């Protein structure tokens, strides 16, 4: 997974 | 790290898998310059969509995107998307408020039909993250699509109800989606959550899916939704159709049964009645 | 034979809009002559219609804005399987 992010998170 | 939906559907990442397929999707507007389906993804000149309700209300491309977008990036996206090979084409009939019509969805079916008479390419799999009630008509046009050869998903419906009460869910001939999550239970969504019943075909990861947001070219943003769900299965159905390209329809829902994981669901959460209805299946990529 | 159909779910129906399904071999000749007939016999009774489309490729008919009230008028029309007022879908 749950978010948000400005870029891939992995 | 991987996303844990990707992760769960291998078999315990193809760079280009489902290379022969176009997915044709059924969506809102899609913002097709996002860095995860750029190139990938071709916006038809297709638009049938009924207005917003509210007379004051404001048609921001970020907002107006968001749904088709994700479900887009989950897949074919460059970085989290199952099918990395897989062409797109994007027919828009849901408006900004994620509501279309039946009549729009029937002429969007028949414009698929048309472009593929003009000019045919590999299989083809129609992605149709939607729901609505019980239909005669969008049910029968989904069956001549099918009958005519090309391959639907489509979402099972979040109102934790039998799916034979909406449509295209109820239509036999489309492969229905349900949702479940991280711990393969099925997913809750406010007060209601997936839908189940023997007018599902199998589940799918459908909780906190990392995909493609349209808030800027390069966000990512969770989504959870029997959508998300019906995406993972067009995703791997473009890669087992172009794994092996000749199999039919029957052929194909086969094989997504046999590559399923069996019994990782908890039957107590659907209704008593629904228990040996439900098939106790989750989605799974061939090894 | 034809059916008139509408949605279970009131707050999802769409009244004022109805597709006009026809027999399965239909021809795309005979669907918009069919239409232009039901826009013919409306006007008879003082109604107005509008052919919003005609089907052809997957189910053959049209999509018609019209009043319900004529909806006994167009189930007698030739070639007619079933009428279905439009209804919405929302996106899961």
């Amino acid at each position: 997974c749950k978010g948000w992010w400005d870029h891939y998170p992995c | 790290s991987i996303p844990w939906n990707l992760e769960r559907i291998t078999p315990p990442q193809p760079p280009d898998g489902g290379s022969l397929v176009e997915v044709y999707l059924l969506d809102t507007s899609i913002q097709s310059d996002h860095r995860e389906i750029e190139g990938r993804v071709m916006v038809t000149d297709f638009e049938n969509v009924p207005e917003e309700d509210g007379t004051r209300f404001h048609r921001q491309a970020s907002k107006c995107d968001s749904h088709g977008t994700h479900l887009a990036g989950v897949v074919s996206g460059r970085d989290a998307g199952v099918a990395k090979g897989a062409s797109m084409r994007s027919l828009r009939v849901l408006n900004c408020q994620g509501k279309g019509t039946v009549s729009g969805t029937l002429i969007g079916l028949e414009f698929i039909r048309k472009s593929q008479l003009v000019q045919p390419v590999g299989p083809l799999v129609v992605l149709l993250p939607l729901a609505g009630g019980y239909s005669r008509v969008l049910n029968a046009a989904c069956q001549r699509l099918a009958r005519a050869g090309v391959v639907l998903v489509t979402a099972a419906g979040n109102f934790r109800d039998d799916a034979c009460l909406y449509s295209p869910a109820s239509a036999p001939e489309v492969i229905t989606v349900g949702a479940t999550n991280a711990q393969d239970q099925p997913v809750t969504l406010g007060t209601l959550g997936t839908n189940f019943g023997r007018c599902v075909d199998l589940f799918a990861p459908g909780e906190d899916i990392i995909g493609a947001s349209s808030d800027c070219s390069t966000c990512f943003v969770s989504q959870s939704g029997t959508s998300q769900a019906a995406a993972h299965v067009a995703g791997i159905a473009a890669m087992m159709l172009s794994a092996e390209p000749e199999l039919t329809l029957a052929e194909l829902r086969q094989r997504l049964i046999h590559f399923s994981a069996k019994d990782v669901i908890n039957e107590a959460w659907f209704p008593e009645d629904q228990r040996v209805l439900t098939p106790n299946l989750v989605a799974a990529l061939p090894p | 034979t034809a059916t008139f159909h509408r949605c279970a779910k009131d707050p999802w129906r769409l009244p004022g809009t109805y597709v006009v399904v026809l027999k399965e071999e239909t021809h795309l000749s005979q669907s918009e002559r069919t239409a232009r007939r039901l826009q013919a016999q409306a006007a008879r009774r003082g109604y107005l219609t509008k052919i919003l489309h005609v089907f052809h490729g997957l189910l053959p008919g049209f999509l018609v804005k019209m009043s319900g009230d004529l909806l006994e008028l167009a189930l007698k029309l030739p070639h007619v399987d079933y009428i279905e007022e439009d209804s919405s879908v929302f996106a899961q």
